[PDB]
C-alpha cells in the first residue's frame, strides 16, 4: 500500500 | 463495482424549481442542458449538441448544492452525487480504475448527470501533490471529459466550487459555462421569507415580507433560512417563560444574527467573473 | 469495516461526567441555546414538526479558560444522548484517504445511533481557511467534513456538531457557515465571579460570609473561570501549611492566595475576540 | 499502538540520577512547591480528600544555567515515581500523524502507572502560539497536548506534567493557562553561592575557612550554578598544574579561576524575564 | 537504526592527517587547554576521580583564517580517540523531525565510544540565536543539541565537544553557556611568523639565515597564516618561473611574493572579536 | 568533455592564460616537479565585467585540460527543500575526489555567497558553511581538484570565501589586438572583401566592446545581404560600420571604479 509521508 | 454504486441517491429531496428564489439564467441553462435534450430529441442532430459541462461558481451559502438538489428532483435521470471520499484509494492503480468505472456505469444508466461536487479538492494544480492520488486522477479525469461528440446522451458533468481561481486552466476549460450564483437582492429575499415560514399562522402581510427583505440587505439564502428558524422558536420562548407569529419576532431574531460573508471574499468572486465568467 | 469500528468504538464515551447546569456560573444565553438544542427536542418531540426543526450546529468561541469545555460536560451529563468526542488524532490516518473514510464513517455511525452529539473540539485544527495548507490534510479532511456536514446525499438529521474555538478568526468561510450559531462565552462579570468563588469552597469549613465573597468577587477583574480555580485550590492549601509550621479556612489564606496569583489572560486577545463578536457573533451573556 | 509504546519506552528514565534535596542551593520556593506537589500527595494520601486536590502542572523558567534541570534531577531521585523525561525528539515522527499518537500513548503509559511525572524539557520548542506554524506539528502537535492535559474524556488525575524553559513570553496562552504555577527560577544570591562553592568542593583537602567561603562568595556577584561549577572545576585543576610547573588549595587559587572564568548572562534579558514574572509569574526566591 | 548508522558510517574519519603539535605555531594557551582536556584523562585516569571532573566543550573563535581547524587537525592526530568531524550536511534531513533523530543518533553512537570527541565545525550555523529563525530548524535543532548536551537522562562522560566559529556574537545564549571554555585565537605576533616562515618552507634548499626569517617576520604584519602559507607558496614558485622564463632561493623572491600578494582581514572585524573577548571570553595566547 | 575550445581561441589577456596553464598543465604534463613543498594551486577566482569571456576560457581549460569538468552553476543548487543544497555540494565533491584530477566551475559564485549580513539563516550559513568545510575542512582532502569560480559583483564576496579563493585575477575590458582577432575568427571562412587593414579599422572603432558584442555585430553584419535579398550581395566594411552603430554595449564607468576598488585591495 503507498503511504504518505510528510516534508518540510 | 459495489464500492462506487454508493453514489446512486435514491431517495429524492423534494425541491422542486418554484423554491429557489431567483436565478433565473441559471435555471435557464439547466433546463436547456437537462430538461429539453430529453423531452425533444429529435432536435439534437447534426452540428447541435447539447452542452457537457457546467461550473456553478459562487460565494459560501448562496444557492449552488440547493439548485443540484432540484436537478437531482425535476432531472428524471440517474444521479451520481460523486466526490473525493469515493475514489482515492491506496492501492496504486485503483484511482484509474474507479473513475473509469464511473463513467462506464454513467453510461450504463443513459441519461446520466454527475456532480463532481467541490471540484477543487480532486484537481490541485499538481505542482506540490502525492503521486498516486494527484496525477492519476486529474489525468485519467481529463481524458475521460474529452468525450465530446460520443457523450450526447448522458454525461452531463455539473459542479459547484466556493474557491473558483484556485481551479486548474485546463479544468476550467472543461466546464464550458462558469455561472456566477450571487447574493440575492430585494424580490428573491421576500420569495424567500414568504417560502420559509411555509405554512405556519402567521398575522404578517405583504408589506411586512417586503419590510423584511428590505431589511436583510447583505444575507444569503442560508442566513434567511435560520432567522426564519430562530423567529419560529419565538413562540415556545412565549410559552417556557410564562401563540402567533409577530413582526417584532422577526426583528428580534434579525437583531441578533450577524451576515456570514466578508466583503472582500466578494472581491475575489467579481475578479474571477470578470476574467473569465 | 470491523477494523474502523475497532478504531472508533473507543470514541463513545461511557462515564459521565458529572457536572450539572448548576456547576456552571454565569452564561443564561450559552445554557439557553443549548438546552433548545439539545434537551427540548428529546423531551418534547411531537412540536419539532413542519418547518421548525432543531438547530444543527453551535460554535462556542472565547478567551482560554471561560468555560467553553466545561459546558460540553455539562451537555454529556444532561443531554440523554450518545456524545462522541473525536479531535484530530482520531481522523488523521495514515492510509491515503483514511482521513475522509473516517470521518464519513463517524457522521455514518452518528446517524445510526440518532440521537446523537459530536463534540470536536478545538476545531481550529482541523479547519484552516485553506490558503496557505497542503493539499491532502486541507483539502480533503476540510472538504469532506463541509460535504458530510450538509451536502446533497447526506441528511444532517438528529445530529448536532458542537465546537469549541480560541482562535476564532482562523476559521474557513465554509465552516463558519455550517456553524449556525456562533456564541461568545466572555471573562466573567461580578456576579459569577462570587457564584464561582462559592462554588469551588466546596463544603469546606470556612468562617467567610457573603460580604466576604463579595470581596474576593470585586478584587479579582480579570480573571477567568481556570484562574479562580486555581487562587480557591491554593487557598485551600494554606492550612497545611499552618500545620506543617508549627485548622479553618480564614480570609487571610484566600488574600494571601489573591496576592501571590496572577490573571492569565492579556487584553489585546480580547480586542480580536470582541472584533469577531461584532462581525458575526451572538453573545453569550 | 504497541509499536507506539515500542518507540516511547526508551523515555521512562530509570537510573535516578543521585541528586538529593540537600545538593541544591537557594529556590527554597521552588523546593517548596515541589515537595507540596510531588513528595507530600503519596506520603499522606487521605489528606488530599474533598476540594483538596494536588497541582497538576508546574512550570519553571529562568535565565540560563540557574537551576532548572537539576532541580528536575532532584525530583526524579526523591519522588518515588515513574519519572518520564521526554522531549521534542521523541514526539515529532514522519508519516503523517504519528506525531500526535506519541503525544496520546505517552499520556496513556503515564494513567496507566500512575502516579506518573511527566517532565517536557523545553516546552517552548512544542509549543509555539499557533499563528505563523505549520499544520501538521503546529496544530496537531500543540493540540493533542493541549486536549490531552486536561480536556473532555482525560482525566489527569495523579498525573504531573513538569516542564522548563528559556522563553517563557513566546509560549501560547492556552498551555500557559494549563501550566498552572508558573515558578521562577532566578540568578543566586549570597548564601545561595557560598552554599555552592562548600557543596562543589566536596571531600577535597582545602585550608579553606567558613570565612574564606564566605569571601569567595561576596566577591562573585552575577554568576550562576554554572559559573560557580566551573571555577570549583579549574580550581580543583590548579594543583595539578602546579605538579606540571615543578598541594592544597590556596584561596589565590579561586581568585585565579574568578579572574579568568567570565559569566554567562547579561542585561537585557534579565528584563524580559522580569516581566513575565511581572505579568504572570511567581518568585522563587 | 541501521538506516541512520548507514548514514553516519561516513563520520568516523580513518586517515590521521598527520599535523603534530610543533606545526602548529604559537598560541601556547590553547594547546594547554585542549592537552589538558583530551591528552591528560585518557594517560593518567586514576587522577580524574570524586570532584575532579574533565572538560566537556571547548569553543575556538576567531577571525578567519588563523588556526582553528588546523589546530582540530592537530588534536585528531595527536589525541588517541575516536574523532567524529561532523559537519551541516550530516544532521539536516528533508522528512519532518528526522534531524533531530541525526543529533540524538550522534551522541548515542559517541557513548558506544568512549572516550570520544566530536568537531562541529562552524557552530555558528547550526545555532543562530533564535529570535528571526524558522520553528522547525530553529527550536527543534538548537534545542536537541541543547537537551543532548547536558539534559536529565543524557551521561555526557567521556564525550568532549569542540567547536569553532568566526561570529562568536551571534551565538546563542544557552549554547554559550554549554561551551564552557570560550578560547580566542588571535592574528599571530612576530615569533609566531617566524616560526610560521620557517616551518613552511620545510627542507627546501635556502640560502636564508635566522635574521632572514627575521627580516620576513618583521615585514609581514597583518598577515594570518593562511597568508604566510601563500607567500611561501608562491615565493617556493619563482625557480619554476625562471625554468620556463629561460635555481636557488634568495630573499627577493620573498619579497616578490609579498608584493605580489594582498591580505584577507579588515580592522573592525577586529573590534568585534575583541569586544566578545573582553566580555565572555579567554585568551588563547 | 573536449569539443573544440584551445588556447589558440582566445584573444589577449596572457596573464590570466599563463596562470591557468601553469595551475592545471604544469602539474598534468609534469607530475615529478611538484614534490615536498612545492604543491599546485586548489582555487582560482576570475571576476570582471560580463561579456569579457570568462566562462568560454573556463571551458578553454575545459578541452584543454585532459580532465573532467563539472560546469555546475549557482542556477542548479538553489533548492527550496531543507537541507538539499548541501547534499549536492556534497556530492559533487564525491564524484570529483573519485575521479582524480578535476576541475569544478562554480559560475557566478556572487549568488551562493552574499556577505552573510543581510542573509536569511538556512540558506545564507548552510549553503555558505558547506562550501567552506567542504573546500578545505578537516575530513575532506581537496587533493587534484581545482575551484574555479566566476563573478560580476566580487566586493559582495565574504571575506572567508575571498580567502579561499587564493588567486583572484582580473579580466579587464580588452585592447586593439585582440578585437583585431576577434573579428577574423568570427567571419570565419565567409566570402569577404576585406583585407587585414579593413580588420584593423574596425578594431579600431569598436573601444569600449567586450567579446560578446563583436560577435553580434559580426551576427548581424553577416545576416545583412540576405536581408537585401529577400525584402527586395556581399560583405563590405560599411556593414559592419552599420553594425556597429546600431549594436551598443552593457557597461558604465562607475561599475569599473568599484571592480578597480577591488583589485587593489584584493586583487
Ligand atoms: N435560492 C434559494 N432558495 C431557497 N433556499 C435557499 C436558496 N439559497 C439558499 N437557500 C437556503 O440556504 C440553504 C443552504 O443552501 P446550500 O445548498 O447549502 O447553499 P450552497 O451549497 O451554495 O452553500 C438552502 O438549503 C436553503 O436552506
Ligand atoms: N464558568 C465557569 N463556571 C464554573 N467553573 C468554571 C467556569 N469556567 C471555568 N471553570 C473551571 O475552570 C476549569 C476550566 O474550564 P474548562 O472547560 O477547561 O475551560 P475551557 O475549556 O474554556 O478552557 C473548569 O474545569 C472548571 O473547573
Ligand atoms: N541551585 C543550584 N544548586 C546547585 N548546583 C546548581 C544549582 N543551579 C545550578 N547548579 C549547577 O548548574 C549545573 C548546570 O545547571 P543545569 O542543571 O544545567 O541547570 P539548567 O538545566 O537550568 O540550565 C548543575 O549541574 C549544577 O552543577
Ligand atoms: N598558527 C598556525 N600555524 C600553522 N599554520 C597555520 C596557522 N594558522 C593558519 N595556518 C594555515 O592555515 C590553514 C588552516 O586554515 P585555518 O587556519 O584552520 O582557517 P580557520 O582557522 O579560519 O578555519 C593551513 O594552511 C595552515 O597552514
Ligand atoms: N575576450 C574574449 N576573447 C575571445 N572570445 C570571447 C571573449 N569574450 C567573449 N567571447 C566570446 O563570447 C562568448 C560569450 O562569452 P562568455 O565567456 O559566456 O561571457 P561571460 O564571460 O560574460 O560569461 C564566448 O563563447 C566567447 O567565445
Ligand atoms: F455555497 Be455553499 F456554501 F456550497
Ligand atoms: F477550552 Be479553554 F477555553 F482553554
Ligand atoms: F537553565 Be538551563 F540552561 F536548562
Ligand atoms: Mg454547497
Ligand atoms: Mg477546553
Ligand atoms: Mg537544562
Ligand atoms: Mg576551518
Amino acid at each position: 500500500d503507498e503511504i504518505v509521508n510528510k516534508v518540510l | 463495482r459495489g464500492a462506487l454504486s454508493s453514489a446512486i441517491l435514491s431517495e429524492k429531496p423534494n425541491v422542486k424549481w418554484e423554491d429557489v428564489a431567483g436565478l433565473e439564467g441559471a435555471k435557464e441553462a439547466l433546463k436547456e442542458a437537462v430538461i429539453l435534450p430529453v423531452k425533444f430529441p429529435h432536435l439534437f442532430k447534426g452540428n447541435r449538441k447539447p452542452t457537457s459541462g457546467i461550473l456553478l461558481y459562487g460565494p459560501p451559502g448562496t444557492g449552488k448544492s440547493y439548485l443540484a438538489k432540484a436537478v437531482a428532483t425535476e432531472a428524471n435521470s440517474t444521479f451520481f452525487s460523486v466526490s473525493s471520499s469515493d475514489l482515492v484509494s491506496k492501492w496504486m492503480g485503483e484511482s484509474e480504475k474507479l473513475v473509469k468505472q464511473l463513467f462506464a456505469m454513467a453510461r450504463e444508466n443513459k441519461p446520466s448527470i454527475i456532480f463532481i461536487d467541490e471540484v477543487d479538492a480532486l484537481t490541485g494544480t499538481r505542482g506540490e501533490g502525492e503521486s498516486e492520488a494527484s496525477r492519476r486522477i486529474k489525468t485519467e479525469l481529463l481524458v475521460q471529459m474529452n468525450g465530446v461528440g460520443n457523450d450526447s446522451q448522458g454525461v452531463l458533468v455539473l459542479g459547484a466550487t466556493n474557491i473558483p481561481w484556485q481551479l486548474d486552466s485546463a479544468i476550467r476549460r472543461r466546464f464550458e459555462r462558469r455561472i456566477y450564483i450571487p447574493l440575492p437582492d430585494l424580490a428573491a429575499r421576500t420569495t424567500m421569507f414568504e417560502i420559509n415560514v411555509g405554512d405556519t399562522p402567521c398575522v404578517l402581510t405583504k408589506e411586512d415580507y417586503r419590510t423584511l427583505g428590505a431589511m436583510t440587505e447583505g444575507y444569503s439564502g442560508s442566513d434567511i433560512a435560520v432567522v426564519v428558524k430562530d423567529a419560529l422558536m419565538q413562540p415556545i420562548r412565549k410559552i417556557q417563560s410564562a401563540p402567533d407569529l409577530t413582526i417584532k419576532d422577526f426583528l428580534k431574531a434579525i437583531k441578533s444574527t450577524r451576515p456570514t460573508v466578508n466583503e472582500d471574499d466578494l472581491l475575489k468572486q467579481e475578479q474571477f467573473t470578470r476574467d473569465f465568467g
